[PDB]
RNA sequence: UUCAACGAGGAAUUCCUAGUAAGCGCAAGUCAUCAGCUUGCGUUGAUUACGUCCCUGCCCUUUGUACACAC
């Protein structure tokens, strides 16, 4: 009976499903805040899809992110692309088109890493 | 300047090795590369014959 | 007068987000410190060639630039000068060290020179990167020189070259470090003091270029 | 030697100024400004060092004919440097002009 | 003695030139109708500007 | 589009909605006495306001800033747009 | 040797 | 009016190396020295132009060329001019096989010339010769080419004959106060002086006569005297 | 490649040489597709730096 | 206290263009090879070319054939 969205961002080998559901505002990253992801150089990339579009958009909703696999900078890679692709699912679900849109050409203009990883690679020349 | 004196060994050969004034680390040294090279080509001889 | 609310109630969260964080996000600057406007380039023909216009929080963007042949031509400066920070046969692939040597230098480059350490490393990139140079000409394979130019690419990639090689030598056995040894290389190679490194090789080789010119 | 460190981080020494050979024996930075930096020695010649440039000094303030021990500034005019030495005297100097010669 | 602006308008091709050295058609920015082929160092493309020392030298063949 | 619908309120304030959702999106303040039309370009990007202060107000909409504001010689009590020819008529007072 | 253009050139 | 110095005792100047590319100095290169070694069988000289009839030419090369005398005399002359002794040059002498040796200030090279060539027989085979003393290294073989050691900056010329002679201690004066000035002198017996053009600026003479290279380079050295105070 | 390699100042002794050969009216007529090829292709491509310039000495000369 | 080697390695030579070079550990031990090691596995991850045949080479064509148009 609660609105709920589920979306997997992922690096080198790292994953991280981010649970999105109608809250209080709480941002958790494997149950600790989201203030203490290491390696505190690199928790403003997880901080970006945060700062992008504004606290308001997370003011109601409240997204909790399990990260397994990869080192530190793969798992902060698939933290923030599970954020962000994650806000974006549930304001296309629960919220209006309208926003789901504009959050989508916010962090497509930043990088649209973002939303979509780099899949399939190499090239043999 | 400072002015010190260069060290060299008159009458070189790079090929044949330096003077070590001790007996008992020259002379081990000298028969560890003559035991290496021995034992090496005695069992490299001994495992192609057997071959 | 005319004003736009569109912001209806202070946002609260349930995490605690601290106040410089949230304060952010009205504004992207550097390591949540310097900023990215009023960093214009001092000169032309190298704007297009230092990139300074799309704000980053870190200098940690793992995007691909190096699949296309001009497309580094617009990873971000400090980016580009990290990235040429991490290399010797000591520190390859520590990125991580790389990006804190270059937080502590621009920390240090503000508190001497009291401006943007942003604005300072653009400057020393403008300064740095040479405007000619000579080929050695084959002719048969004698011994003879011939001045050319350098395309704008090849000055930001010699400048950041010389910059950071050169603080590589300033603090290889000295007291100070990588960090403290750049800040000053970027220190004078900004104002173009004649006592850095950078700028007494670009002088060199565009000394070599009006010799055999 | 005048070594400026960082405040509140004493393993990073931020610059070290190599001054004159005799004791300095009294530095501190401007008031109003936050780059000079006024280092007085047992040479009985104050100087402003510029903390970028910490090779030569942006201004030498000569003058003086025993043992500089104090300086001052003035503290809405911040080019007027009021040193003091044990002869006496406080003699203070305009930085727009020549500096060898107080006003 | 001052310097000039000029931006690239052709990468010059099928020159026999010395590899690495690339021959080019610049035009001026503060007249922008006259042209003088230089020959570059770097990477160079179109419409890119470079830094000219002097004016008034057309380049040759390297070899 | 569909997606937002304006309100022009008596007090001089002209909020911004989403139709889809209804949650109040923006909030436009430029006019002091009552708002009697308003209208929006075909592209989302000029609206165009009126009131019966007498200023007609010229708005960006992607960017929230105005463009222009023009004081006429009466109160206005209907507009209507016409969003082809981006032409709008104002009934005035006098 | 030359080629075609510095031919052209000089001629 | 002026305070003296706080020690008036005289500190020995500090011998530079190539890690200093800041302090300003005289370079000195004996370009085109005649180095190189032969095993006789058992024995390894150095190829004197004496010491054989024929092993230049059963080699192949010339009686004209194999001269290392004339870069003991150069060495001698630079090693003991009083601007080494303030420390105010280094020494890199190069090979006609291209082999850079880098030559400190410190070094108390040999007098008598066959004590120098069993010298620089090691220098060519172990690469680097220790001080007595042994708490530095005063001769090594190096890197190729010299502009890696040579200051930042540098206005390097060449010593020759074909060239407008000019005066040493106002040519010195010229130069500023952060640069050095790097000298190429030729260390043949005879021939062409091209031997270092991809470095060189500026192709200088010395006299009307024919110089020989140590006269040149105490000319040079003595030019530096005069315009540095020395 | 060879009509972009050169100069401007060898598209104006072009000029001139196609200027001394249509008076010479038996290599004109023999080379006439080869001549309009070429001139067409040299005035096509300086076309913004023959028009800036500023000589009745020129004009008369494309006339 | 005074009688050995060495403080990043000469001439030359080789290899290398993106999850590449290089760093780092962790497992396995697969009918040949390997343990004086070999092969996987992840983790951190760049500089510079990405153009040109000028040099050293190598290769191909020298009737357009294949049908317009153009050359």
């Amino acid at each position: 009976a609660v609105p709920s969205v589920q979306t997997f961002g992922k690096k080198k080998s790292a994953t991280a499903v981010a649970h999105v559901k109608a809250g209080k505002g709480l941002i958790k990253v494997n149950g600790s805040p989201i203030t203490l992801v290491e390696p505190e150089i690199l928790r403003f990339k997880v901080y970006e899809p945060l700062l992008l579009v504004g606290l308001d958009k997370f003011s109601n909703i409240d997204i909790r992110v399990r990260v397994t696999g990869g080192g530190h900078v793969s798992q902060v890679y698939a933290i923030r692309q599970a954020i962000a692709k994650g806000l974006v699912a549930y304001h296309q679900k629960y919220v209006d088109e309208q926003s789901k849109n504009e959050l989508k050409k916010a962090f497509t203009s930043y990088d649209r890493t973002l939303l979509i990883a780099d899949s399939r690679r190499p090239e043999p020349k | 300047i400072p002015t010190h004196a260069p060290k060299y060994e008159e009458n070189f050969n790079p090929d044949k090795k330096s003077y070590d004034p001790d007996r008992t680390r020259s002379e081990i040294n000298k028969m560890k590369a003559q035991l290496k090279k021995e034992r090496k080509f005695t069992m490299k001889e001994i495992r192609k014959d057997a071959k | 007068d005319f004003e736009v609310v569109e912001e209806f109630t202070p946002v609260v969260l349930a995490t605690p987000i601290p106040e410089e964080v949230q304060q952010a996000q009205t504004e992207i600057k550097l390591f949540n410190k310097w900023s990215f406007e009023e960093v214009e380039v001092k000169d032309a023909s190298l704007v297009d060639y230092v990139q300074v216009r799309q704000p980053i929080f870190v200098a940690h963007t793992a995007g691909r630039y190096a699949n296309k042949r001009f497309r580094k031509a617009q990873c971000p400066i400090i980016e580009r000068l990290t990235n040429s920070l991490m290399m010797n046969g000591r520190n390859n692939g520590k990125k991580l060290k790389a990006v804190r040597i270059i937080k502590h230098t621009l920390d240090i480059i503000n508190v001497l020179t009291d401006q943007n350490p942003i604005q300072v490393v653009v400057d020393a990139i403008t300064n740095t990167g040479p405007r000619e140079d000579t080929t050695r000409v084959g002719g048969g394979g004698a011994a003879r020189r011939q001045a050319v130019d350098v395309s704008p690419l090849r000055r930001v990639n010699q400048a950041i070259a010389l910059l950071t090689i050169g603080a590589r030598e300033a603090a290889f056995r000295n007291i100070k470090t990588i960090a403290e040894t750049l800040a000053e290389e970027l220190i004078n190679a900004a104002k173009g003091s004649s006592t850095s490194y950078a700028i007494k090789k670009k002088d060199e080789l565009e000394r070599v270029a009006k010799s055999n010119r | 030697l005048v070594s400026v460190y960082d405040s509140y981080n004493p393993r990073t020494i931020l610059l070290s100024i190599n001054a004159s050979t005799h004791p300095t024996h009294v530095t501190k930075f401007h008031t109003q400004d936050n780059k000079i930096l006024a280092t007085a020695s047992d040479d009985r010649v104050t100087r402003l060092w510029d903390i970028s440039n910490a090779y030569e000094p942006q201004l030498e303030l000569t003058g003086a004919t025993d043992y500089v021990r104090t300086l001052s500034f003035i503290p809405a005019a911040p080019h007027l440097v009021a040193t003091g030495s044990y002869d006496g005297l406080i003699r203070l100097y305009d930085t727009r002009s020549s500096g060898s010669t107080p006003i | 003695t001052p310097v000039t602006l000029a931006k690239v308008i052709k990468v010059l091709g099928r020159t026999g030139s010395r590899g690495g050295v690339t021959q080019v058609r610049v035009e001026f920015l503060e007249d922008t109708s006259r042209t003088i082929v230089r020959n570059v160092k770097g990477p160079v493309r179109e419409n890119d500007i470079l830094v000219l020392m002097e004016s008034e030298r057309e380049a040759r063949r390297l070899r | 589009c569909g997606n937002f619908g304006f309100i022009g309120s008596s007090n001089g304030s002209i909020t911004i909605y989403n139709m889809q959702s209804g949650i109040l999106r923006k909030k436009y303040k430029l006019h002091k006495r009552a708002v009697t039309g308003i209208s929006l370009d075909g592209m989302n990007r000029k609206m165009v306001s009126c009131g019966l202060d007498g200023i007609v107000g010229f708005y960006d909409f992607n960017k929230s800033t105005l463009l222009g504001k023009l004081k006429l010689d009466a109160p206005i009590t209907a507009m209507v747009y016409h969003r082809s020819s981006d032409l709008f008529a104002l009934a005035l007072d006098d | 040797s030359l080629k075609a253009g510095e031919r052209l050139m000089e001629a | 009016q002026k305070a003296l110095p706080a020690s008036l005792v005289p500190q020995a100047p500090p011998v530079l190396t190539s890690k200093d590319k800041i302090t300003k100095r005289m370079i000195v290169v004996l370009a085109m020295a005649s180095l190189e070694t032969h095993k006789i069988s058992d024995k390894y000289v150095l190829l004197n132009c004496d010491d054989h009839q024929g092993l230049l030419k059963k080699m192949g090369r010339d009686i004209s060329e194999a001269r290392p005398d004339i870069t003991h005399q150069c060495l001698l002359t630079l090693l003991d001019s009083p601007i080494n002794k303030a420390g105010k040059l280094q020494v890199y002498i190069q090979t006609s096989r291209g082999i850079l040796i880098e030559v400190n200030p410190t070094v108390r090279i040999p007098r008598t010339f066959k004590r120098f060539s069993g010298l620089m027989v090691q220098l060519l085979h172990k690469l680097s010769i220790r001080s007595v003393n042994s708490e530095e290294k005063l001769l090594k073989v190096i890197k190729n080419p010299i502009t890696d050691h040579l200051p930042t900056k540098c206005r390097k010329v060449t010593l020759s004959f074909d060239a407008p002679v000019i005066r040493v201690q106002d040519y010195i004066e010229k130069l500023d106060d952060d640069e050095s000035i790097c000298v190429f002198v030729g260390a043949m017996a005879r021939g062409k002086d091209n031997f270092a053009d991809e470095y060189v600026d500026e192709k200088v003479g010395l006299s009307n006569y024919p110089l020989s290279a140590s006269v040149a380079c105490s000319k040079f050295c003595h030019g530096a005297e005069d315009a540095w105070n020395i | 490649d060879a009509l972009m390699v050169m100069p401007f100042s060898y598209v104006l002794k072009f000029l001139k040489f196609i200027d001394t050969v249509m008076q010479n009216k038996t290599l004109l007529h023999s080379h006439l597709p080869l001549i309009c090829k070429n001139l067409f292709f040299i005035i096509k491509f300086n076309h913004k730096e023959l028009v800036s310039q500023k000589n009745e000495e020129l004009k008369l000369q494309i006339n």
